[PDB]
DNA sequence: GAAGCCACATCCTCTG
DNA sequence: CAGAGGATGTGGCTTC
């Protein structure tokens, strides 16, 4: 099964999930021993890509993002200047500057896909 | 920085250097940063005489000054019979930030 | 070999011990089980979690899914836990969309090995 | 004071 | 055989 039957229960009872839910501290974990120069291109080729690593500091929880199903709605580098706006555990869910490499973010429970997927048992 | 408090190679090494006396076992080999090697394993004995390792030599020793490498405190002068050279210019950075 | 729970009860993987040194030679190599059908070929990859420095140093961290069971030729961990914490290292499966299983308490990255004190 | 560091120790290996 | 180097125990020394 490549999610959980109560897929809202879980999101909303899980310390892991509404430890989550916030907007928390972020911040790009992809090649830590380059120098920064470096690493601030990699970052921003690789959101054109539409992929990339951002980490929670506060919680320690990595993630690799994949924003598609380019895009538009999933990577957009127009609703701020100097920055850029999956199945977790069984739960169908859902800004870093583009010179500190850093900023916030936070999960959003995704109604539709947890349904589409729910409906595939 | 705990150069200071418990002995080190590089700290102690140039005891040997400065030291007239001492050039029995080692020399400055120029105006630029190198040094000569004389007794191999008479040097590596007294880093025993400090370390209270007896059991030490040249091997054992040397294998410690050749980690230095990827640190940037020294280098090797390639092919001479045993010798190195001190770099400072990044002792500064490994004793102080930027 | 022997397996543990995860954060996904999809997946699961070895049990990597309490306390070890930076940068050994695991006691056990990384296998890490596909039980919904993975297309054997997908990548894996983990990401060492910590609230101190949150993305730590690894080694061949990147796997191939071959059988339904990703294993990793030798994973190192070399960016240190600090004391008494460890990591909850997320684990990521490469696919349309990509899956991970967090793993709380995974294990304690110190410069020594526990050496009897 | 065990729990993390540290900077060699002691080791056996290649490979020029 | 020297010389770069992985692996792994060792002992002194700051830090919780």
């Amino acid at each position: 099964p490549r999610v959980v039957p109560d897929q809202r229960s879980k999101f909303e009872n899980e310390e892991f999930f509404r430890k989550l839910s916030r907007e928390c501290e972020i911040k790009y974990t992809g090649f830590r021993d380059r120098p920064h120069e470096e690493r601030q291109a990699r970052f921003q080729n690789a959101c054109r890509d539409g992929r990339s690593e951002i980490a929670f500091v506060a919680t320690g929880t990595n993630l690799s993002l994949q924003f598609f199903p380019p895009s538009r709605e999933y990577v957009d580098l127009e609703r701020e200047a100097g920055k850029v706006y999956m199945i977790l555990n069984g739960v169908c869910v859902i800004w870093i500057d583009l010179q500190r490499l850093d900023g916030m973010g936070c999960l959003e429970f995704d109604e539709e896909r947890a349904q589409q997927e729910d409906a595939l048992a | 920085m705990p150069g200071s408090g418990q002995i080190q190679l590089w700290q102690f090494l140039l005891e040997l250097l400065s030291d007239s006396a001492n050039a029995s076992c080692i020399t400055w080999e120029g105006t630029n940063g190198e040094f000569k090697m004389t007794d191999p394993d008479e040097v590596a004995r007294r880093w025993g005489e400090r370390k209270s390792k007896p059991n030490m030599n040249y091997d054992k020793l040397s294998r410690a000054l050749r980690y230095y490498y990827d640190k940037n405190i020294m280098t090797k002068v390639h092919g001479k019979r045993y010798a190195y050279k001190f770099d400072f210019h990044g002792i500064a950075q490994a004793l102080q930030p930027h | 070999a022997e397996l543990v729970r995860t954060d996904s009860p999809n997946f699961l993987c070895s049990v990597l011990p309490s306390h070890w040194r930076c940068n050994k030679t695991l006691p056990v190599a990384f296998k890490v089980v596909a039980l919904g059908e993975v297309p054997d070929g997908t990548v894996v990859t983990v990401m060492a979690g910590n609230d101190e420095n949150y993305s730590a140093e690894l080694r061949n961290a990147s796997a191939v899914m071959k059988n339904q069971v990703a294993r990793f030729n030798d994973l190192r961990f070399v960016g240190r836990s600090g004391r008494g914490k460890s990591f909850t290292l997320t684990i990521t499966v490469f696919t349309n969309p990509p899956q991970v299983a967090t793993y709380h308490r995974a294990i304690k990255v110190t410069v020594d090995g526990p050496r009897e004190p």
